[PDB]
Protein backbone atom coordinates (compact mmCIF):
# COMPACT_ATOMS: atom_id res chain seq x y z
CA UNK A 1 0.00 0.00 0.00
CA UNK A 2 2.68 2.54 0.66
CA UNK A 3 5.59 1.90 -1.83
CA UNK A 4 3.41 1.24 -4.41
CA UNK A 5 -0.30 2.72 -4.47
CA UNK A 6 -2.56 1.28 -6.58
CA UNK A 7 -5.44 3.92 -5.40
CA UNK A 8 -5.68 6.62 -3.62
CA UNK A 9 -3.96 5.30 -0.43
CA UNK A 10 -1.18 7.58 -0.81
CA UNK A 11 -2.87 10.55 -0.32
CA UNK A 12 -4.40 10.07 3.67
CA UNK A 13 -2.42 10.38 6.64
CA UNK A 14 -1.62 6.50 8.28
CA UNK A 15 1.21 4.98 9.25
CA UNK A 16 1.64 1.21 9.88
CA UNK A 17 3.20 -0.64 12.63
CA UNK A 18 6.26 -2.39 12.67
CA UNK A 19 7.43 -5.19 14.99
CA UNK A 20 11.01 -5.24 16.74
CA UNK A 21 11.60 -8.60 18.33
CA UNK A 22 9.94 -10.74 15.37
CA UNK A 23 7.17 -11.96 17.79
CA UNK A 24 3.58 -13.63 18.34
CA UNK A 25 2.49 -11.28 20.44
CA UNK A 26 4.13 -8.65 19.04
CA UNK A 27 2.65 -9.73 16.03
CA UNK A 28 -0.85 -9.33 17.87
CA UNK A 29 -0.06 -5.76 18.79
CA UNK A 30 0.99 -5.51 15.21
CA UNK A 31 -2.74 -6.52 14.44
CA UNK A 32 -4.89 -4.66 16.61
CA UNK A 33 -2.99 -1.48 15.72
CA UNK A 34 -3.47 -1.83 12.22
CA UNK A 35 -7.15 -2.37 13.01
CA UNK A 36 -6.83 1.38 14.83
CA UNK A 37 -5.10 2.65 11.58
CA UNK A 38 -8.04 1.28 10.00
CA UNK A 39 -10.14 3.81 11.94
CA UNK A 40 -7.88 6.41 10.74
CA UNK A 41 -8.08 6.01 7.50
CA UNK A 42 -12.28 5.76 7.57
CA UNK A 43 -12.19 8.73 9.41
CA UNK A 44 -10.04 11.28 7.01
CA UNK A 45 -11.94 8.97 4.01
CA UNK A 46 -15.20 10.19 5.09
CA UNK A 47 -13.89 13.38 5.64
CA UNK A 48 -12.39 13.37 1.70
CA UNK A 49 -15.17 12.44 0.03
CA UNK A 50 -15.54 13.78 -4.03
CA UNK A 51 -18.91 13.50 -5.54
CA UNK A 52 -18.05 12.02 -8.93
CA UNK A 53 -20.03 9.16 -10.33
CA UNK A 54 -20.26 5.54 -9.76
CA UNK B 1 -30.79 18.56 -8.84
CA UNK B 2 -28.89 16.01 -7.44
CA UNK B 3 -29.23 13.91 -4.09
CA UNK B 4 -25.84 11.60 -3.47
CA UNK B 5 -24.86 11.49 -0.36
CA UNK B 6 -21.71 13.23 1.04
CA UNK B 7 -20.89 14.70 4.37
CA UNK B 8 -22.54 17.35 5.07
CA UNK B 9 -20.39 19.82 5.07
CA UNK B 10 -17.65 18.03 6.24
CA UNK B 11 -17.51 15.38 9.69
CA UNK B 12 -16.62 15.52 13.21
CA UNK B 13 -13.06 13.30 14.34
CA UNK B 14 -12.94 10.24 15.98
CA UNK B 15 -10.05 9.86 18.02
CA UNK B 16 -7.60 6.54 18.07
CA UNK B 17 -5.62 6.90 21.43
CA UNK B 18 -5.33 3.56 23.77
CA UNK B 19 -6.91 4.74 27.21
CA UNK B 20 -5.47 2.91 29.28
CA UNK B 21 -5.48 4.76 32.97
CA UNK B 22 -2.69 2.70 34.83
CA UNK B 23 -4.93 2.94 38.07
CA UNK B 24 -2.92 1.93 40.42
CA UNK B 25 -2.95 3.08 43.80
CA UNK B 26 0.96 2.86 44.29
CA UNK B 27 1.40 -0.71 45.12
CA UNK B 28 3.55 -0.13 48.05
CA UNK B 29 0.74 1.54 49.60
CA UNK B 30 -1.53 -1.81 48.59
CA UNK B 31 1.69 -4.27 50.81
CA UNK B 32 0.16 -1.33 53.22
CA UNK B 33 -2.87 -2.52 53.02
CA UNK B 34 -2.47 -6.18 53.36
CA UNK B 35 -0.33 -5.59 55.69
CA UNK B 36 -2.54 -4.12 57.70
CA UNK B 37 -5.14 -6.36 57.35
CA UNK B 38 -2.97 -9.21 57.75
CA UNK B 39 -2.24 -7.58 61.72
CA UNK B 40 -5.37 -6.87 62.50
CA UNK B 41 -6.10 -10.06 61.98
CA UNK B 42 -3.33 -11.20 64.16
CA UNK B 43 -4.50 -9.04 67.08
CA UNK B 44 -7.77 -10.25 67.05
CA UNK B 45 -7.15 -13.67 66.19
CA UNK B 46 -5.03 -13.80 69.59
CA UNK B 47 -7.06 -12.14 71.84
CA UNK B 48 -10.02 -14.86 71.25
CA UNK B 49 -7.99 -17.58 71.47
CA UNK B 50 -6.81 -16.61 75.04
CA UNK B 51 -10.05 -16.41 76.08
CA UNK B 52 -10.99 -19.21 74.79
CA UNK B 53 -7.97 -21.00 76.62
CA UNK B 54 -9.26 -19.37 79.66
CA UNK B 55 -12.69 -21.05 79.06
CA UNK B 56 -11.18 -24.14 78.19
CA UNK B 57 -9.63 -24.19 81.29
CA UNK B 58 -12.80 -24.03 82.79
CA UNK B 59 -13.76 -27.15 81.66
CA UNK B 60 -10.80 -28.76 82.56
CA UNK B 61 -11.76 -27.75 86.08
CA UNK B 62 -15.30 -29.63 85.21
CA UNK B 63 -13.78 -32.75 84.64
CA UNK B 64 -11.51 -32.34 87.75
CA UNK B 65 -13.83 -31.40 90.35
CA UNK B 66 -16.25 -34.03 88.65
CA UNK B 67 -14.83 -36.80 88.40
CA UNK B 68 -14.67 -38.75 92.01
Amino acid sequence: RKTQPYDVYDQVEFDVPIGSRGDCYDRYLCRVEEMRQSIRIISQCLNKMPPGEI
Amino acid sequence: VKQDMPPVGGYGPIDYKRNLPRRGLSGYSMFAVGIGALLFGYWSMMRWNRERRRLQIEDFEARIALMP
